[PDB]
């Protein structure tokens, strides 16, 4: 089928009043979370969050826990380092975020890798798409860049991202294929709400879809319209699928001129909805 | 520090129908820093059995969380999401509208 | 499967 991704997200938040940073790590295949670690949870282990990962054996869980704990310690250090680089007080809480991962394309081979790092919610340092060179946002990140160049960190990451990362992504995709390689096309419908005697709102709903990427667009007499429209952020249903809606306000009696167009990977051709009641 | 205030959507998992069990969702997104307080309310009172997703973030580094609880909607019960974050001078209450 | 054995400090 189409392209796929494996991504890991990490957040560390310093606690200057007492104790260690809060650290939360999540792993995804596409739009499906499959593992978590939370430093405040009781297990102190990497934990499963999808059924298809539960079959991995103890060597896997020990290794993932080992890696994620070490990562947490690296962020602990970084929080101290960066507070120094930025000449900040010991009094405040600060945040480190890292995301990394790999995509496979339509040919099921490596497509791209990424590794990005942020401090206090702003870019700090990122690996370029070539997986060979770094983008440093400021002179603090420049110091990190020189550290990481000297240590050949990009070479190490590139080897993972082109090899191990995509090999494990492909394993997960096969072992979880019943869901991970199922596309759930949006279940669509339109509702109608009078706003006055003269105008009505048409709302085009897309429900229970997976993956999350979707496009909803209104047309009037076959031409895209954005004026007098509203689009909500795509939102999780809680059962692993997503929802979205788009609405347009129209002159009452002219509803049939308007069409909602829905594009999604699960739809071989886009759907067109029209109020003709 | 960049501070970004949360966007809030309050919605059901399934189309709402009175008497039928469902899930009430409060999706908070676009915020920074991550510390946030979110309660679901029924007739202004805090729901105890509320769960949430594991913290993650978007392309722009901002955080998102889903908070949710089972519920069985009715004609006269009101539901809402209450959110506090360092960017809000008081908690923000967003009422559940079943058409949104 | 995470990158390992560890990330370098900043
Ligand atoms: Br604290």
């Amino acid at each position: 089928m189409g392209s796929h991704s494996m991504r890991y997200f990490f957040t560390s938040v310093s606690r200057p009043g007492r104790g260690e940073p809060r650290f939360i790590a999540v792993g995804y295949v596409d739009d499906t979370q499959f593992v978590r670690f939370d430093s405040d949870a009781a297990s102190q282990r990497m934990e499963p969050r999808a059924p298809w990962i539960e079959q991995e054996g103890p060597e896997y869980w020990d290794g993932e826990t080992r890696k994620v704990k070490a990562h947490s310690q690296t962020h602990r250090v970084d929080l101290g380092t960066l507070r120094g680089y930025y000449n900040q007080s010991e009094a405040g809480s600060h945040t480190v975020q890292r995301m990394y991962g790999c995509d496979v394309g339509s040919d099921w081979r490596f497509l791209r890798g990424y590794h990005q790092y942020a401090y206090d919610g702003k870019d700090y340092i990122a690996l370029k798409e070539d997986l060979r060179s770094w983008t440093a946002a400021d002179m603090a990140a420049q110091t990190t860049k020189h550290k990481w160049e000297a240590a050949h960190v990009a070479e190490q990451l590139r080897a993972y991202l082109e090899g191990t990362c995509v090999e494990w992504l492909r394993r997960y995709l096969e072992n979880g294929k019943e869901t991970l390689q199922r596309t759930d096309a949006p279940k669509t419908h339109m509702t109608h709400h009078a706003v006055s005697d003269h105008e009505a709102t048409l709302r085009c709903w897309a429900l229970s879809f997976y993956p999350a990427e979707i496009t909803l667009t209104w047309q009037r007499d076959g031409e895209d319209q954005t004026q007098d429209t509203e689009l909500v952020e795509t939102r999780p249903a809680g059962d692993g699928t997503f929802q979205k809606w788009a609405a347009v306000v129209v002159p009452s009696g002219q509803e049939q001129r308007y069409t909602c167009h829905v594009q999604h990977e699960g739809l071989p051709k886009p759907l067109t909805l029209r109020w003709e009641p | 520090m960049i501070q970004r205030t949360p966007k809030i959507q309050v919605y059901s998992r399934h189309p709402a129908e009175n008497g039928k069990s469902n899930f009430l969702n409060c999706y908070v997104s676009g915020f920074h820093p991550s510390d946030i307080e979110v309660d679901l309310l029924k007739n202004g009172e805090r729901i105890e059995k509320v769960e949430h997703s594991d913290l993650s973030f978007s392309k722009d580094w901002s955080f998102y969380l889903l908070y949710y609880t089972e519920f069985t909607p009715t004609e006269k019960d009101e539901y809402a999401c209450r959110v506090n974050h360092v960017t809000l001078s008081q908690p923000k209450i967003v009422k559940w509208d079943r058409d949104m | 499967y995470q990158f390992g054995p560890d990330f370098p400090i900043a």
